């Protein structure tokens, strides 16, 4: 029915808060349960504020338990009004806690992306501004296309754009995203399909990042050997040096690093030690290669630091040019 | 400083200061709150529930809060005890919201604990004052999340259901894991976890599944004090409902009496109600059958039938307890071919009913010829069962050894019969049950194997000795069983002839009477699999040894054979026709394929299924599995739960395997541990056909 | 917050905060101790000789315990030289038999470590709070 209205209360905004409806010239409090992203999304669409980004349970008490004009509902999420949509119940529910469903639409949120703690501007760490709090990004399905949308929603130059975090040790606060998926031409990294706000699968060790880079800042080299064709395998990117970890080292990636250097075919995995090469703590790991691609940075994910590789080592590599 | 004891009618009819001069400040100025009683609320807030979070306080329509200043347990109590969600735990919670600030507070003086409300507290103040350098007060009650069992025949087992509000929900087998177990079974009272039975074991819940994970290190008292991780919903459906087997299976009950704290002893075991017998029964295992069952402490065991014998049903089996178990599920019970008992003798205990009562140990060990449990305690460490290992003794508040010097079996004879353990068959010497550490009590022992007490024997004194620990002494009892898979090809094996080690020699168990309860129990005790099957004699037979027990029956919960109900030891020679042939399940599993040899890699291990983590995962660890499955050469290693996500613990990490092993087991990697790796990263493979 | 330089002939004369009512959130009650030099006594006990073991203080016929806040050789150095142990080589002892367990116990800010006896050290706090995350003070001097 039209009679009804729908406000939003204790958000501090319009567009979010917990959702009232006055029934009968009285306000209640829709229980949580049987809430689906359809509901949230129709919502956000009868107050016309925009669509919905998240729909948090909020402040769930069974003490003064009002009673529910719209509840267990079930919607398509293509209807205009909750009522449109077939009902179960009228005035009342049926709820185990779960008070207080809330919502938050688009257009009151306040959403942003920084790169923190990296060499240069694009790079480093992922932070999402979530209600006012900054919190990290879960690698689980991190690829290159989410590094791509990212790295224009930050204004950075999207020539290369590689995963993982150079120098970020650590992130705290909430995970609020885990598994973006997105396609590549998405504006902004919360407009992908992902896990609902909050809930994530993993720790804190494992924070996303991006490399934003045109080129001409990463360069590779072997060092250690007899002449340039034969020795470890050093990279450097953005004036930052390290090495490649072994984990998916075989005869097929190695080519591509002697190709890419003019050294011919790749022969062995190791070499003959004639001086020694400092440490560096940034790894650079690469899940796979073709053995068809120019260099290195053809390869698809290849991901320049965030793990680390205790039990493996630096990969070496000499070349038939030797 | 007005002084009222209560009945004046006016304020200055009482005792007080002089008007006008007082050395008191502004800023302590007095006032009064005077209520009805119907406007006072509490309430909790931000915790998950409504028995956990900040404590609300709402008077006369104003919301507050408690200040922490004198805040404990025993006030915290009183908090829970009135929202009727048990009794508190700790003052803290795991915030789930935020909670709206507020300028007003309440001050509580000092609560007994055993107030009904909050209110009943004597000078609890509101407003008026301020604290800073404190906080508010918060809690967490004991039915935050409130477990149980159901589904099961036997007393702890059943399907894992926790209490969300006023609600039971499942939860899923992906979600739960070991150190979980080991809170819900302690909370329960029912001791220790033997395992975990994912996919709907006990049946198929109904109604919620619950999304989220315990992280629990493994020695919180209540799931409620653990930590939860919300998980994505949707990731479970019922046919994944996880189930939970405890250790504290038995049934005892005392019947036939005039008070509920004597009567005759009734034990149910196989879905019957039977009698135990009185040989074996002593004033130890009846102590511990009235702390069980709160009574307090046993006066005496009547003999003959005091409170006579009903049933046919008669229950052999036997209990050796110290004394100062709480449960009878602790008791060591063996009940493998025990001797027939008559009629006339049947077990029974008069308890004192004081239950305020607490029992201990009494005077000394008193070295030398010659309602309390004995001061020295003997035991037997390292050997495999209980009647065999290296020789420990009690004194002084530690547990030291024997020296090896002059050790033999007369002085075992003693040890033996002392333990109820039976005679003494060996008496080894030389560190032959490994090195012992602590203090050497005992040395040049000299008995005569008439004695009832080792020390009652003549020793040179109580910590004088020349040993040293290489050189301890241990024993070998008569009644001590092993149990083992004979075959052809090796002598220990997941298949061939079954043996039981008795008396000091072995022999078969008869096949009649055999179920695949009792063929489970064989082949989880040896630690091949959680099942097997019964094959036809072999072509070959070793020495035709003796047959020693038959028709042995077992029941559900015990995980030895050595709890199953059977017929009386024999030593009798037997057709091979007649002895028990067995083969164990595989130990390793591929799950949730298309094919037998494409899935996910589980392994059992430690009385449940589990996974294998996806680190350090390549191909020559993928030959491995599919070798021992039988299937041929892997294609490739799949990581991160390519096929799903896998059930129990995590049991093997970075696996490093040559390529030519042939088991998984061979390969080194973190055995049997509790890593970090998630069930996210439980690795597949596929094999050829 | 009283400040005196010693020589004051009272302690309201030397510079206190006011006189008010002070609700003290952080700190305890005040009180000293006020003796002749002859009723303390310090030994060691449980160790197997007088020159190793837990070190007991009996400070006018009360028995109490050292705690191990500022406990190092440096501190335990002045108690092996007062005894006449020797000096202090290892912070541990070897048990030999067992100790009676006391509520009081005794607190060192800092000793220089040439200082002849343990009550020469400065600010050393007899009772008035309580050891929970710490321990008694065990030594073992080199006459052992
Ligand atoms: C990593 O090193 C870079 C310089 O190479 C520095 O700017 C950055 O702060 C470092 N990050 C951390 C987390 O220390
Ligand atoms: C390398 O092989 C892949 C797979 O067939 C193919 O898509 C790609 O075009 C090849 N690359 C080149 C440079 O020929
Ligand atoms: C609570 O305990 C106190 C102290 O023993 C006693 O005086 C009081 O009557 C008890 N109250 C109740 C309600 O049992
Ligand atoms: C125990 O004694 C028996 C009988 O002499 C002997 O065969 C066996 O080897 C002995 N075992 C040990 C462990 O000493
Ligand atoms: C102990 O050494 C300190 C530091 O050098 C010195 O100030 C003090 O006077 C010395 N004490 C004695 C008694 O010599
Ligand atoms: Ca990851
Ligand atoms: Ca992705
Ligand atoms: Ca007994
Ligand atoms: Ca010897
Ligand atoms: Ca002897
Ligand atoms: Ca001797
Ligand atoms: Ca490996
Ligand atoms: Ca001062």
């Amino acid at each position: 029915g039209s009679n009804l209205e729908m406000r939003l209360t204790r958000g501090g905004n319009m567009c979010s808060g917990r959702i009232e409806i006055k029934f009968q010239g009285r306000w209640g409090t829709v229980c949580d349960d049987n809430f689906n992203i359809d509901h949230a999304s129709v919502i956000c669409r009868q107050l016309e504020c925009g669509s919905a980004v998240s729909f948090s349970g909020s402040s769930n008490f069974g003490e003064g338990s009002g009673p529910i004009w719209f509840d267990d509902l079930i919607c398509n999420g293509n209807e205009s009004a909750l009522w449109n949509c077939k009902h179960q119940g009228w005035g009342k529910h049926n709820c185990d806690h779960a008070e207080d469903a809330g919502v938050i639409c688009s257009k009151g949120a306040d959403l942003s992306l920084r790169l923190v703690d990296g060499v240069t501007e694009c790079s480093g760490r992922l932070e999402v501004r979530f209600q006012g709090e900054w919190g990290t990004i879960c690698d689980d399905g991190w690829d290159s296309y989410d590094a791509a949308v990212a790295c224009k929603q930050l204004g950075c130059p999207t020539a290369v754009t590689a995963i993982g975090r150079v120098n970020a040790s650590k992130g705290f606060g909430h995970i609020w995203l885990d598994s973006v998926s997105c396609q590549g031409h998405e504006p902004a990294i919360w407009q992908c399909k992902h896990h609902e706000w909050g809930k994530h699968y993993c720790n804190h060790n494992e924070d996303a990042g991006v490399t934003c880079s045109d080129g001409s800042d990463l360069e590779l080299r072997l060092r250690g050997g007899g002449s340039r064709c034969a020795g470890t395998v050093e990279v450097e990117i953005q004036r930052l040096l390290g090495k490649v970890c072994d984990r998916g080292w075989g005869l097929k990636e190695a080519d591509v690093v002697c190709r890419q250097l003019g050294c011919g075919s790749a022969l062995k995995t190791s070499y003959q030690v004639y001086s020694k090469i400092q440490a560096t703590n940034t790894w650079l790991f690469l899940s796979s290669c073709n053995g068809n691609e120019t260099s290195l940075w053809d390869c698809k994910n290849w991901q320049w630091g965030g793990l680390t590789c205790d039990h493996y080592e630096e990969a070496k590599i000499t070349c038939s040019a030797h | 400083s007005v002084s009222c004891q209560g009945h004046e009618p006016a304020i200055w009819q009482c005792k007080h200061h002089e008007w006008g001069k007082h050395y008191c400040n502004h800023n302590e100025d007095a006032g009064v709150t005077c209520s009805d009683g119907s406007d006072l609320e509490l309430r909790l807030r931000g915790g998950g529930s409504r028995c956990a979070g900040t404590v609300e306080v709402e008077i006369q329509r104003l919301l507050g809060k408690v200040c922490d200043r004198g805040w404990g347990l025993k006030e915290a109590d009183v908090v829970c005890r009135q929202l009727g969600c048990g009794s508190a735990l700790k003052t803290s919670y795991q915030v789930y919201s935020k909670i709206q600030a507020t300028n007003t507070w309440l001050f509580l003086s000092s609560c007994n604990g055993n107030e009904t409300s909050l209110w009943d507290c004597k000078n609890w103040q509101w407003g008026g004052l301020t604290c800073d350098h404190y906080e508010e007060a918060k809690i967490t009650c004991s039915a935050h999340r409130e477990p149980r069992l159901v589904g099961g025949d036997i007393p702890c087992s059943g399907r894992v259901e926790v209490k969300h509000g006023d609600t039971w929900g499942s939860i899923c087998d992906s979600d739960f894991s070991l150190e979980a177990a080991s809170v819900l079974c302690r909370e329960l009272q029912c001791g220790t976890v033997v395992s975990i039975l994912g996919g709907a074991h006990f049946g198929e819940g109904n109604g919620q599944i619950w999304a989220e994970e315990f992280q629990c290190e493994g020695h919180e008292s209540h799931l409620s004090l653990c930590p939860v991780a919300p998980r994505p919903e949707g990731t479970c459906s019922h046919s994944r409902d996880v189930g939970v087997v405890c250790s504290r299976y038995t049934e005892i009950r005392l019947v036939n009496g005039k008070t509920p704290c004597e009567g005759r002893v009734e034990l149910k075991t196989l879905g019957a109600w039977g009698s135990l017998c009185n040989s074996h029964w002593d004033i130890e295992d009846a102590h511990v059958l009235c702390q069980q069952l709160k009574c307090g402490v046993a006066l005496s065991t009547p003999g003959g039938a005091r409170f006579g014998k009903g049933n046919g049903q008669i229950w052999r089996h036997m209990f050796h307890c110290t004394g100062t178990e709480q449960h009878m599920g602790d008791c060591p019970v063996t009940a493998l071919g025990a001797s027939l008992c008559p009629s006339e003798q049947v077990a029974s205990v008069i308890c004192s009913g004081n239950q305020s009562q607490t029992l201990s140990s009494c005077n000394s060990s008193s070295l030398g010829p010659t309602a309390c449990i004995e001061s020295g305690q003997l035991r037997l460490v390292n050997g495999g069962g209980r009647c065999a290992g290296r020789v420990e003794i009690y004194h002084e508040g530690s547990w030291g050894t024997i020296c090896d010097d002059s050790w033999d079996l007369s002085d075992a004879h003693v040890v033996c019969r002392q333990l109820g353990c039976g005679e003494a068959i060996n008496a080894t010497g030389s560190a032959h049950f490994g090195e012992g550490t602590g203090p050497i009590w005992l040395d040049e022992m000299k008995c005569n194997g008439k004695e009832s007490r080792i020390w009652q024997c003549h020793s040179h004194g109580w910590g004088q000795q020349n040993c040293r620990h290489k050189e301890d002494a241990g024993v070998i009892c008569s009644e001590f069983m092993s149990l083992r898979l004979t075959s052809e090809a090796s002598r220990e094996a997941c298949a061939g002839r079954l043996e039981v080690f008795y008396n000091g020699a072995w022999g078969t168990v008869g096949k009649s009477s055999m179920s695949e309860t009792t063929v489970g129990v064989v082949c989880r005790q040896l630690g091949c699999a959680d099942k097997g099957k019964i094959n036809p004699a072999s072509l070959d037979k070793a020495m035709s040894i003796p047959m020693w027990v038959d028709n042995v029956q077992c029941p559900k919960g015990p995980d030895t054979l050595w709890q199953c109900p059977s017929s009386p030891w024999e030593k009798r020679l037997a057709s091979p026709s007649e002895e028990t042939w067995i083969t164990c399940d595989n130990k390793i599993r591929l799950q949730e394929g298309p094919t037998s040899c494409s899935g996910r890699v589980e392994i059992w291990h430690g009385g449940s299924w589990g996974t294998v983590c996806d680190d350090s995962w390549d191909l020559d660890d993928a030959q491995v599995v599919c070798q021992q499955l039988g299937c041929g050469p892997a294609l490739k290693a799949f990581k991160e739960a390519e096929f799903g996500q896998g059930t129990g613990p995590i049991w093997l990490n970075e696996v490093k395997c040559k390529g030519n092993e042939s088991s998984l087991w061979d390969c080194p990697a973190r055995r049997w541990g509790h890593s970090e790796c998630g069930h996210k990263e439980d690795a597949a493979v596929n094999c050829t056909d």
